[PDB]
């Protein structure tokens, strides 16, 4: 009886946050990626002036 | 008095055919060989490095084989120097490969006769050791064809096919050479090995026995066969020399074209060789078919 | 080039032979996973070696005939076995034990571990060696208590060895693998020497045959 | 046996509190960006000494030294750029499945088959790297381990719990539970004041570091997950699991955003990350090569080819110059 | 950690010694080990290394011949036998640690030294200032410079810096021109570029004074140019 107790007691703790729209976290995600892609060695390669390795 | 023209006309329409084929053959099994070792020596096994020495061995000798098969078509045109490296190149790889077969067997007796004395204390590197030292014995076989052959022009028969220029004793003491050495030593290291190894195989319980025994068997019953008619051959032409010779017209044509043959037959199981070695092996296969799908 | 960076390079290639000479003396002994069933009996045979603190893995090691054998004892995990089977895959061996004294349903549980074991997707080609202990035991219930119990397709005689027979083969049927891996069976006796000449015996045979698949003979 | 009733109520409300917030779509979102090129990487160096399973490798904060654990027992501090073995320890025990490298580069830690966490302190005077602690405590294998602050450790173990310790004293901290099966991975969070652990449950746990408490569930796998790694922004996370899917899901939104899947990929995933940007994400594979997927788009944009065996390990480097790869033929490929 | 010298004294011309060094508490093993010689109110000057595992030994040109530098690891100590002694090698010998790996700080440990006495290098570097008077007050700058770029190829400056009080044995300041040795108080600081160098100390004490020396390893002879001395 313990353990049920301490899992709905869980699901309430879980549920009372709030959430926020996927289209906005998808736009947060987009953003973060088009702001720092130009420092994306992996995305944008650089010249083998300054490539460490070769 | 019958310049083995029977014998000449059999050379002519017989050894360029052959040799061709036995070119083709050669490099194709024996490069795959190669190939298939060569991508990965990381884990190479004792057997396993032979193998690879073995199929470089065949590869040179198949290689060097169309110089002497259009030297018998119809007259060595080449440079006088140049089948003084040649023939070189073929005693090198036909003691190697000699050598090499026997070495394969003496690894298998050990891995096998002695697994457990020397799964705890064989030494990390004889592999090595045993191929170099088997390589520098070749060389020093090697060096009599190597300063002792040339190309001289004799007035009958219009032509320079090149061979060794020595006293009869040497030509002797070179076929004892050759014929106990190349047949004997390997005959004899595989015939022990192997038998001890059937021996020990005959007590132990399994299925991965049968196809082992049966795969023994056919080493060496292969190699005896192929190699045993060149050498009576040879030791026919040694009596005739010291004795005991008709050249009724046919006595030396018929030595002649039976050394050709049988020469050939040497030739056709040096090329037989990996299917005994290598394509036999689960292991092997297995590479094979890793390389294949890999590139 | 490298002004001391030729030192750093002497350094590594220090470090890598004394690497590569320890992977030589590690490639020279023998691994056995030692598995049972609710601890079937593993402790005897443990006892036969001679030579909270830790609870995930045992370490047994020992020396027979110069030739050095460790022993792997995993029986304190209860975790997910298909997570952490896998990194005994190169194992030389596997010693598996059984109680033949069984007595709810036991032996079911223990031929279920066998067969998840045998049947590895990661134990292809890896030999078992079978060790039946409680011999006595199986001697007195069987005097008392039919095999029927476990068997109710047994037709046979309440004898030993009819029913030790039995409970062999019906071990020895779940490998499906028939071909590329053997099982050693051996009724564990009290006198020491036997099980560990038993175990050099299995193991000995296991080198030979992997030694021939090296070779290219299979 | 009257509560599971309000469990089910509870579940329920919560799902469709998921499906209110589920306005649009990621990829009909992202759909107009163009694509990222077809990605070609060249194995740049290639790490030998080990002669065993690479179970696990982790990367310097100065993205040049890396650490790598094999079952032969043993750790190597390789120098990438040279290839150079600086340290090689020994280990105690040879089953070590996990390692981890300390953000300020003064100790390592090891663990496995054999419950402890061992770290090894590698800058001494006596000029040997010595065992500096031996956290014990967990009842099953150790399966990750990430260094928060040089003086505290995040574990995650096969008896389905995790655990904050502090390695001055030995003691846990904290004990983190509520998983099912076996904790496989975490991801320590980039302010390090969350993490998410991954189980064999098919589910994904948000722990505060701090009270010790669950904040999310994240559900939608459909086997083991064996590997979890963060969005570099530390708002997102992605999960890969033995159902051949990779999965993004969202701390905000509190549910599944993307998967990474492909009819032609059918065995499990054993390493997840991401790169600098987040544009890209790497994936190791059990047969024998790497996927780089694009994160937006969910089309794999590369292969990463040239490993004899099963991936197990794969780190990106903190400035994103190269990505190193190891698996179980005992190499480690530098990728650039 | 600590090492011990013995079998100084005063030996003849054309003689013969062996110095010995005893190592304890450290892995003598792993640390490839010098021989540096101070002469009687003269700078440091280089003179042996061995390696780890005695793989490569080098000396210096002056002493090249007639000395011989080897190590016992399983007693822990390093020998130098030195022949054919004139009369220019009456010094006192240091016996220093040094392990090289990435990141690692060689010269860190000096021996305490033993004297001998003896009755009757394409890379110079020159400290052109000889002395200083200060005040432990104040910020102190010293000045070296070399005759070759220190600088190589791989971003790393080999330039070190050491300080040797009066009555002991010189510590490990700073190694690379940056770095600052262990147990080093924050308050020393270095920099320069290429060819100028310079070490800052930002406010002195009482045991800040001594002599500084610096010293290069980029080729190896190894030298180190006549120290600074700070006083008062
Ligand atoms: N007088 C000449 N030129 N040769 C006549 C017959 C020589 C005969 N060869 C052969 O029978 C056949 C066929 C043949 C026929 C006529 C002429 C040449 C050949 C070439 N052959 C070979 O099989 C190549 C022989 C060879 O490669 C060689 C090596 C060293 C010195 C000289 C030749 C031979 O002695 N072979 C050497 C043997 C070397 C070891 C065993 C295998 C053959
Ligand atoms: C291991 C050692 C023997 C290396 C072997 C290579 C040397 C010795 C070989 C390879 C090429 C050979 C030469 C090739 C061509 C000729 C021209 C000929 O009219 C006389 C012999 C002569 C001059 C050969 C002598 C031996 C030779 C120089
Ligand atoms: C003209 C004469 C002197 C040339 C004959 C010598 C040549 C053919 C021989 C001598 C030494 C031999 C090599 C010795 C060792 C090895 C390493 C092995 O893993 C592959 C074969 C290889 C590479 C051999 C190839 C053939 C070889 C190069």
């Amino acid at each position: 009886i313990a353990q049920a107790r301490k899992l709905v007691e869980q699901l309430k703790m879980e549920a009372n946050i709030d959430r926020i729209k996927v289209s906005k976290a998808a736009a947060d995600l987009m953003a973060y990626c088009e702001a720092h892609a130009k420092e994306d060695p992996l995305l944008t390669p650089v010249p083998a002036s300054e490539n460490p390795f070769r | 008095p019958c310049p083995q023209d029977f014998s000449l006309n059999f050379d002519r329409a017989f050894l360029p055919a052959l040799y061709s084929l036995l070119f083709l053959l050669g490099l194709l099994g024996n490069g795959a060989v190669a190939a298939v070792l060569l991508s990965r020596r990381t884990a190479l096994s004792s057997t396993d490095t032979f193998l690879l020495h073995l199929a470089v061995a065949d590869t040179l000798l198949v290689l060097t084989l169309p110089l002497w098969a259009v030297d018998a078509a119809v007259q060595w045109v080449f440079g006088s120097g140049l089948c003084k490296v040649a023939g070189a190149l073929f005693n090198i790889n036909f003691y190697a490969g000699a050598l090499l077969l026997a070495c394969i067997s003496f690894d298998r007796y050990l891995n096998i006769v002695h697994a457990t004395q020397l799964y705890r204390r064989g030494p990390p590197a004889r592999v090595t050791l045993t191929c170099l030292a088997v390589w520098g014995l070749c060389l020093l076989f090697a060096l009599p064809d190597f300063i002792f052959l040339s190309a001289h022009h004799d007035e009958r028969l219009n032509a320079t096919h090149c061979q060794y220029n020595f006293p009869q004793v040497g030509r002797t003491a070179l076929r004892v050479l050759q014929l106990v050495a190349g047949f004997l030593l390997p005959l004899l290291v595989m015939a022990y090995c192997y038998a001890h190894i059937l021996a020990v195989l005959l007590v132990s319980r399994g299925q991965r026995r049968l196809r082992a025994m049966r795969l023994v068997v056919v080493v060496v019953v292969a190699f005896a066969l192929c190699w045993t008619p060149y050498h009576l051959v040879v030791l026919v032409d040694i009596l005739m020399d010291l004795g005991a010779l008709a050249r009724n017209c046919g006595r030396e044509s018929r030595v002649d074209v039976a050394k050709s043959v049988t020469s050939g037959l040497g030739y056709m199981h040096c090329c037989l060789n990996p299917l005994l070695y290598a394509f036999v092996g689960v292991k092997f296969r297995e590479r094979m078919w890793m390389l294949l799908l890999r590139l | 080039l490298s002004a001391e960076d030729k030192a750093a390079v002497e350094r590594s290639k220090m470090i890598d032979r004394n690497l590569r000479e320890d992977g030589e003396k590690a490639a020279r002994e023998v691994k056995l996973l030692l598995l049972g069933a609710g601890e079937s009996g593993k402790s005897t045979i443990v006892k036969q070696m001679k030579i909270v603190k830790t609870t995930g893995i045992v370490e047994t090691h020992f020396t027979f005939k110069d030739l050095h054998f460790k022993m792997f004892d995993v029986g304190a995990q209860r975790s997910e076995r298909k997570k952490w089977i896998h990194c005994f895959e190169g194992v030389t061996a596997i010693i598996f034990c059984v109680a033949l004294s069984d007595e709810m349903n036991r032996m079911h549980e223990s031929m279920k571990l066998f067969d998840s074991i045998c049947n590895n997707k990661w134990f292809t080609d890896t030999s078992i060696i079978l060790f039946l202990n409680k011999k006595d035991l199986f001697e007195e219930k069987i005097k008392k208590s039919p095999l029927t119990i476990c068997y109710p397709e047994y037709a046979g005689s309440n004898t030993y060895e009819e029913a030790a027979a039995y409970i062999q083969c019906q071990f020895e049927d779940l490998n499906k693998r028939k071909d590329t891996k053997e099982i050693y069976t051996h009724f564990t006796c009290s006198t020491d020497t036997k099980n560990v000449q038993f175990v050099f015996d299995a193991v000995t045979d296991v080198i030979i045959k992997n030694n021939l698949k090296d070779c290219g003979l299979f | 046996d009257q509560l599971r009733q309000e469990a089910e109520q509870l579940k329920n409300q919560i799902r469709d509190a998921r499906k209110a917030c589920a306005d649009a779509t990621l990829s009909q979102i992202t759909n107009n960006i163009d694509p990222v090129g077809r990605i070609q990487m060249r194995t740049r160096r290639t790490l030998r000494g080990h002669l065993a399973k690479i179970y696990a490798m982790h990367w310097g904060t100065d993205s040049r030294l890396l650490v790598s654990a094999s079952q032969d027992g043993k750790l190597i501090i390789w120098d990438s750029y040279t290839t150079n073995k600086v340290h090689a320890i020994p280990l105690r025990s040879s089953w070590v499945m996990t390692c981890a490298y300390a953000p300020s580069g003064n100790y390592v830690a090891c663990g496995g088959l054999d419950n402890i966490c061992s770290i090894y302190n590698l800058k001494t005077r006596e000029g040997n790297v010595r065992v500096s602690r031996e956290l014990a405590g967990h009842t099953g294998y150790l399966s990750c381990c990430r260094f928060l602050d040089d003086n505290q450790i995040v574990t995650s173990s096969g008896d389905t719990t995790c655990a904050l310790w502090d390695i001055e004293t030995g003691q846990q901290t904290t004990t983190f539970t509520g998983h099912t099966g076996d904790v496989m991975s975490l991801s320590l969070a980039p302010d390090t004041r969350l993490f998410v652990s991954g189980a064999c449950d098919a589910s994904a746990k948000l722990w505060d570091v701090r009270e010790g408490m669950c904040r999310q569930t994240f559900t939608g796998h459909e086997s083991d997950i064996n590997a979890i790694c963060f969005f570099p922004n530390g708002n997102a996370f992605a999960t890969g699991s033995d159902d051949a899917t990779c999965r993004l899901f969202d701390l905000r939104a509190d549910q599944e955003l993307m998967t990474y899947s492909h009819d032609n990929i059918i065995c499990g995933i054993t390493s997840v990350s991401f790169s600098k940007s987040g544009r890209l994400l790497l994936a190791g594979y059990d047969d024998f090569n790497c996927n780089v997927w694009d994160a937006l788009k969910a089309d794999r944009a590369g292969v990463l080819a040239g490993h004899d065996n099963r991936v197990s390990c794969l780190g990106v480097t903190d400035d994103g110059m190269a990505v190193a790869t190891g698996s179980w033929d005992s190499f480690l490929k530098i990728w650039n | 950690v600590q090492l011990v010298e013995s079998g100084g004294g005063l030996v003849q011309p054309g003689g013969s010694r062996k110095l010995s060094c005893s190592a304890s508490g450290f892995a003598f093993s792993s640390f490839g080990m010098h021989w540096v010689r101070q002469a009687p109110e003269k700078g440091l000057e280089w003179v042996a290394y061995i390696s780890s595992g005695s793989g490569t030994i080098y000396y210096a040109d002056t002493v090249k011949g007639r000395f011989t530098i080897s190590r016992d690891d399983p007693k822990n100590t390093l020998f130098l036998q030195m022949t054919s002694l004139r009369s220019e090698d009456t010094a006192m010998y240091y016996c220093v640690r040094s392990i090289y790996y990435y990141g690692s700080s060689p010269f860190d440990f000096w021996g305490q030294g033993t004297t001998l006495t003896v009755s009757s290098s394409d890379i110079v570097m020159t400290q052109a200032t000889s002395s200083v008077p200060v005040t432990p007050g104040e910020s102190v700058s010293i000045s070296c410079r070399s005759s070759k770029s220190l600088l190589h190829s791989n971003g790393n400056t080999y330039l070190y810096w050491f300080l040797q009080r009066p009555g002991q044995s010189p510590q490990l300041l700073i190694y690379r021109m940056s770095n600052l040795a262990s147990g080093v108080p924050d308050r020393f600081s270095g920099s320069g570029s290429g060819t100028a160098f310079t070490l800052t100390i930002s406010r002195l004490e009482a045991e800040d004074v001594g002599v500084y020396y610096c010293m290069q390893h980029l080729e190896y002879p190894l030298t180190f140019g006549a120290g600074t001395k700070l006083e008062l």
